[PDB]
């Protein structure tokens, strides 16, 4: 312990905190590290340094207990939920002010996720349905606590929500994207992927294709994709003649005239 | 039992060398109380060890007396050893205190010299 102390002293003479603040668990002086990670707010060092054999819960507490004194109740919960006080953690999650409220649901979201209790649970659903404060937040958010939760088939309802939005709005490769992390998700997993999920985002992901075939000139792969694009053009309401002119152009190109002047005669029709 | 040594002419708080060459399993339980050196052999050097008993007493099944319930062993020790830089610390005696002895008083050859009870000397 004491040649380790003096290792410590070396270092400390050369102005390395890092470095000198390994010597707290090494040669056992843990308070001083407390104090000494406290005065330079390298706390996140000094608990991560914590990891080793010599260690408790009553270290995380001390340490929580230290971003409560100092009012920091993000930096608070963050030690209280690695001393495993999920109710504490969530109500100084929940008593955080509007500066910090993503970051603070976010690990709201994580409390409960991890604390799995159905009190805490509601009450934070309670929050995200707005039920304390006059307001609904963004889907994303209850997206995320089903996530969290492992609620993975609400999940996947929200993240369809968050989809259907997207195509309304021409947003193509953001529903893509949305539905895209669910799927792969629900896939990893042992678990039901909705045939409407599914055939959207195979649907969505076709029409990305297209750019990369036309691109690369396969008129064939373009077209053929664009077929079935044009085949649910319904879910595309923002680019319906765009796409459309494009099929009855790319199926020429590719030699199916037959697809092609079945495209036109829809294209002929009064509404297009 | 062990010995330790330690160095600090240059700063330090260091790391013992230890000796295992002390053998008697006997002083395990004895605090030193008293200390002498010989005024004529520099070599030469005596303590008296007390047997101290833990905070709160017990008491056996049957009516002996508390720790008396065997056989006999010095209330107090006194040991005796030769010191060199050679050969390190020698035992030269270990001895009970005699028992019209209350204290180790001192030592210079041929004697130690001991503090004697004043209910025996009128006898």
């Amino acid at each position: 312990l004491d040649g380790a102390k003096m290792v410590a002293r070396f270092f400390l003479q050369l102005g390395d905190y890092g470095s000198a603040i390994q010597f707290l668990v090494m040669s056992k002086c843990n308070n001083e590290a407390f104090t000494l990670a406290q005065q330079h707010n390298k706390m996140e060092i000094y608990a991560d340094i914590i990891g080793s054999e010599d260690t408790t819960n009553e270290d995380y507490q001390s340490i929580a207990l230290y971003f409560e004194g100092e009012k920091r109740y993000l930096q608070a919960g963050k030690f209280f939920l690695l001393c495993g006080q999920y109710s504490r953690a969530l109500k100084h999650f929940l008593k955080c002010p509007s500066s910090e409220d993503n970051v603070a649901i976010e690990m709201a979201i994580e409390t409960v996720g991890q604390a799995k209790d159905e009190l805490l649970t509601n009450q934070l659903i309670d929050h995200l349905l707005g039920e304390n404060d006059g307001m609904p937040k963004d889907a994303k958010y209850l997206f995320r606590l089903y996530m969290a939760l492992k609620q993975y088939r609400e999940a996947a309802q929200t993240a369809i929500i968050i989809a259907r939005e997207e195509q309304s709005a021409g947003n193509y490769r953001n529903a893509h994207d949305v539905l895209f992390s669910m799927y792969a998700e629900l896939k990893s997993q042992k678990i039901k992927i909705p045939s409407e999920m599914a055939t959207n985002l195979m649907i969505l992901h076709s029409y990305i294709l297209v750019k990369i075939h036309v691109k690369n000139g396969d008129h064939m792969k373009g077209a053929r994709m664009l077929i079935r694009v044009a085949n649910n053009i319904s879910k595309f309401p923002s680019h319906i003649v765009p796409i459309l002119t494009s099929t009855v152009i790319e199926c020429h190109r590719a030699g199916l005239k037959n697809s092609a002047f079945s495209f036109a005669a829809m294209l002929m029709r009064p509404e297009y | 039992g062990q010995i330790d040594r330690r160095e600090t002419l240059s700063f330090n708080e260091q790391e013992t060398n230890k000796s295992h060459l002390f053998v008697d399993e006997g002083l395990k339980n004895y605090v030193p109380v008293n200390h002498f050196w010989d005024q004529s052999e520099p070599r030469l050097f005596v303590c008296e060890a007390v047997q101290e008993t833990p905070r709160s007493q017990p008491q056996s099944a049957n009516g002996q007396p508390q720790d008396g319930r065997a056989g006999p062993a010095a209330d107090v020790l006194i040991l005796s050893f030769f010191i060199s830089e050679e050969h390190g610390f020698l035992l030269h005696e270990s001895f009970p205190r005699p028992a019209t002895s209350h204290s180790l008083l001192g030592m210079e050859v041929p004697y130690y010299y001991f503090t004697r009870k004043p209910e025996e000397a009128d006898r």
